[PDB]
């Protein structure tokens, strides 16, 4: 229940959107407008260096917002972000890939064109 | 050769799915029709048989629509191979970055 | 704005910045080198 | 089951026609890619091409199969 | 009949870690080169397992009546054959059917009745002066039984009654399950040269017997055997010896496991799905080899925590006032409604 | 009844999304062939660029 | 029921495949392993000049 910035006419208790979903309800006892948003959902994607190469994996989230790097394509944990850019092999999305580069650990970086 | 291995694995996985789909109940009390026939009378189990006949039905067409769409890129690829056979092999193609 | 029951939009691997950098690279190739770059190394 | 399938035999005909349709589309697909020439030519017995080695793409009579060594390789690579 | 023990100094139980133990055949069918996943009660890998001691050198004798959950894991590195058997039951006061599994020196029997158990059933082994052999005479495991239904006799397993203090040479595992009133026993004898920190080797447990009993089991107790040589006075109060022994007790929980089968139809490796994201990736792909790329295993969803009911401010009220604060009241024969 | 109606709903969306992929793949292949001709060199095909 | 060449462990009765099909059974009398195979099916095709 976030704090909205849109005023409601003084005869309405409900509120819908373009997609016809109840996402704005007026609290009756104090007269404030509160929005309704689903908490969080998504999938658990994993990146793998491959067979006979490594044993550790990293957990990638599709759109859930949070070692730990906040990428544009969600949340990626277990992979260290590095500023330098190389050619990538494992596409993740939003202009960032992942690779196993030097011990040696899994890293995430913007790919090189 | 990734392309031939991918299409063959897709053929086997879809065909194995249809086998595993026959082992599903589709919301009924059993999967195989013989067990329903042996335990329940045909006048009473007709709704159970129909839902089983229903459930297997969409399994057929979803396999068919998947098989019909898979024939599309195979034909689309085969047409591309035929033009490349006609151009790059049976003569010299002036088309740069085509062969 | 699709945040409802069971639909998520996956961001593409290549967004607008890098595809525009691709077009600029191809435009730079076709003005300074003609067609040699698309059939091998760049020839001035 | 077949008695109740009498009401669904029309759709099964559609699926059977579709399965026949993709089958007759498939054995036809091999015709326009490989059967381009109606004459089967042969290589000369003496392989004198000026220096170009063609034994890798030419079939070898040492093996009973008519496939090239590259052909037998790619046959063994894919399952 | 039974006797009571005296208070002495014991050792607290310790906790150890399992290493790829507790895997048995979940079905009686044959699978060759099949990576099959089934839902059954197993022991999780690297799970935390209760450990007990039975070595004399002091005077360690701890056999509590542990609760029986859904499936148990019992592994023992028995060398001198000190362990004897197991008992099961609910209250152990001759009101419900109770198991009695004893591996005797002559034969193995399975009698499940209402035997009146004491606080510590045990077997006594004596050393004869004229005969240089160990013989068991004190059969103090119960008093009597009224009636029962099931009885079974197993194969006459040959047993050694001699106890030593040397290193262990054999490892024995036992799995007891109770689903649909069916008792399931899985066991396999695996030799090893180790005393502690069980190896990471793999050994599937074959089924042994499928005895139908159909009762309730929630408690169990472990039977141990002691020795009475010429050194001890022979009284079970403060002076006794029990050799060197050790046993492990574990509890099973339902988990999803991917089992690997070879050309012989024997289990070789097992992969979990709720332990490691790498293991989850392996078992969702139904393969033991994972290449490089994007893989989707499961989903993630946040659950609500509280439940608030901010009801409106327009809550009204009932007219309980004027009906109580009424100036006029009617007669009893003409009461208002 | 609710589940059967909803599984009926999602299957038509899958089929129409799949045919859109076929058309766009056909168009994306046409862009790659055109640009490999018209941009990455000079194409001798009349009425193609 | 064909004569198979594969031996079964002395605790099993049935035998399945990737499709979990009981294409293998064990005789309960004299311990012989017999396979299960579908009898015959197909279709009648007509060649017309
Ligand atoms: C054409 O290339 C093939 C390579 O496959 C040559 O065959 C090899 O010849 C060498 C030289 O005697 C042998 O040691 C190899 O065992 C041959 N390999 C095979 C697979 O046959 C062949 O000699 C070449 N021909 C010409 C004319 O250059
Ligand atoms: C009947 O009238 C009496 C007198 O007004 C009520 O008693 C009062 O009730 C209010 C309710 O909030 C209190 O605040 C006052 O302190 C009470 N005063 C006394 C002297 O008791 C009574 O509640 C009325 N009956 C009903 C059912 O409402
Ligand atoms: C709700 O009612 C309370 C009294 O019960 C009052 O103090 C408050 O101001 C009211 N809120 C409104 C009218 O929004
Ligand atoms: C993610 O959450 C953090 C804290 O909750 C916040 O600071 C950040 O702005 C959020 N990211 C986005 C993209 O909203
Ligand atoms: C990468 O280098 C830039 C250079 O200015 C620096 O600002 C940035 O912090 C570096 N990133 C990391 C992860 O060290
Ligand atoms: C087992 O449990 C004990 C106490 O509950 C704890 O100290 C020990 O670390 C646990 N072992 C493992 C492997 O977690
Ligand atoms: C061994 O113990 C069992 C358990 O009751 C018993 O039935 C059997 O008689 C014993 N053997 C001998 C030789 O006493
Ligand atoms: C005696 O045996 C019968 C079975 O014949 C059983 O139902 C009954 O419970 C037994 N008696 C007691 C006291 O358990
Ligand atoms: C066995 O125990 C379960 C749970 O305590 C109970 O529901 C069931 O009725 C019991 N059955 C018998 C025969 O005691
Ligand atoms: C298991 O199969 C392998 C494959 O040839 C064979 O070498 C081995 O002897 C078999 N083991 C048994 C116990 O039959
Ligand atoms: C079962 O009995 C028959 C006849 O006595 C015998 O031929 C067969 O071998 C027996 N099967 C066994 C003991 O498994």
């Amino acid at each position: 229940l976030t704090e909205s910035n849109k005023k409601f006419l003084p005869f309405q208790q409900f509120g819908r959107d373009i997609a016809d979903t109840t996402d704005a309800v007026r609290d009756p006892q104090t007269l404030e407008i509160l929005d309704i948003t689903p908490c969080s959902f998504g999938g658990v994607s994993v990146i793998t260096p491959g067979t006979n190469t490594s044993n550790q994996v990293a957990v990638l989230y599709q759109d859930v917002n949070c070692n730990v790097f906040q990428t544009r394509a969600g949340c990626l944990i277990g992979a260290e972000h590095v500023n330098n850019s190389y050619e990538c092999d494992i596409p993740i999305g939003a202009g960032i890939c992942a690779s196993y580069q030097t011990s040696q650990s899994i890293i995430a970086y913007t790919m090189s064109l | 050769l990734g392309k031939l291995q991918d299409v063959v694995n897709q053929n086997a996985q879809a065909l194995n799915t249809l086998v595993k789909q026959l082992s599903s109940n589709f919301g009924a009390i059993s999967s195989v029709l013989n067990d329903i026939l042996s335990r329940l009378d045909p006048p009473e189990a007709e709704v159970q048989i129909d839902r089983l006949i229903t459930g297997r039905l969409q399994s057929l067409q979803t396999y068919v629509t998947q098989q019909l769409i898979r024939a599309a890129e195979i034909r689309a690829s085969a047409n591309l191979a035929a033009t490349k056979m006609s151009e790059c092999v049976l003569g010299q193609s002036k088309r740069v970055d085509f062969c | 704005a699709q945040k409802f029951n069971g639909l998520t939009v996956l961001p593409p691997l290549l967004t607008d910045e890098m595809i525009a950098q691709y077009t600029s690279a191809l435009l730079a190739g076709t003005i300074t080198s003609g067609w040699t770059f698309g059939a091998g190394p760049a020839l001035q | 089951c077949s008695n109740l399938l009498l009401q669904y035999g029309s759709f099964c005909t559609q699926l059977n026609r579709a399965l026949t349709g993709i089958a007759v589309e498939q054995d036809k697909n091999t015709q326009e890619v490989f059967a381009q020439v109606k004459q089967i030519y042969k290589t000369p017995p003496i392989k004198d091409f000026g220096g170009f080695n063609f034994s890798q793409i030419l079939p070898d009579p040492s093996k009973p199969s008519k496939r090239s060594p590259i052909e037998d390789l790619l046959f063994n690579k894919v399952t | 009949q039974c006797v009571n023990l005296t208070t002495r100094t014991q050792l607290p139980p310790a906790y150890t870690n399992s290493f790829t133990r507790g895997v048995y055949y979940p079905d009686k069918v044959f699978r060759s080169s099949v990576l099959h996943s089934t839902q059954d009660l197993f022991l999780p890998f690297f799970s935390n397992v209760t450990w007990f001691h039975a070595i004399h050198v002091t005077k360690r004798f701890d056999n509590p009546v542990l609760p029986f959950n859904d499936g148990v894991y019992f592994a023992s590195t028995e060398k001198s054959n000190i362990i004897r058997g197991w008992i099961f039951g609910t209250t152990l006061d001759s009101k419900t059917q109770s198991l009695l599994i004893v591996n005797n020196a002559t034969n193995v029997v399975i009698k499940v009745c209402e035997f009146q158990f004491c606080n510590d059933p045990f077997l006594g082994v004596y050393y004869h002066k004229n005969n240089k052999s160990w013989m068991e005479s004190e059969f103090r495991v119960y008093s009597s039984a009224n009636n029962c239904t099931f009885e079974y006799v197993s194969q006459p397993f040959l047993m050694d009654l001699e106890g030593k203090q040397g290193n262990f040479k054999n490892l024995r595992e036992f799995v007891f399950k109770n689903i649909d009133g069916y008792f399931k026993i899985y066991s396999k004898h695996t030799p090893i040269n180790l005393v502690r920190d069980l190896p990471q080797g793999f050994s599937a447990l074959e089924p042994l017997v499928d005895l139908p009993i159909g009762i309730n089991i929630t408690r169990f107790q472990t039977l141990l055997a002691l020795h009475r040589s010429y050194l001890t006075p022979g009284d079970s109060s403060s002076g006794w010896t029990a050799g060197a022994a050790a046993y492990y007790v574990g509890y099973l929980q339902p988990r999803t496991f991917l089992l690997k089968y070879n050309e012989n139809g024997t289990i070789t490796d097992a992969v979990d799905c709720a332990l490691d994201p790498l293991s989850e990736t392996k078992c969702t792909l139904k393969s033991f080899t994972v290449e490089k790329g994007i893989y989707q295993t499961s989903n993630f969803r946040v659950q609500p925590t509280e439940s608030i009911v901010r009801f409106p401010n327009i809550t009204n009220l009932c007219p309980f006032g004027e009906v109580f604060n009424a100036t006029r009241f009617a007669s009893v024969y003409a009461w208002n409604r």
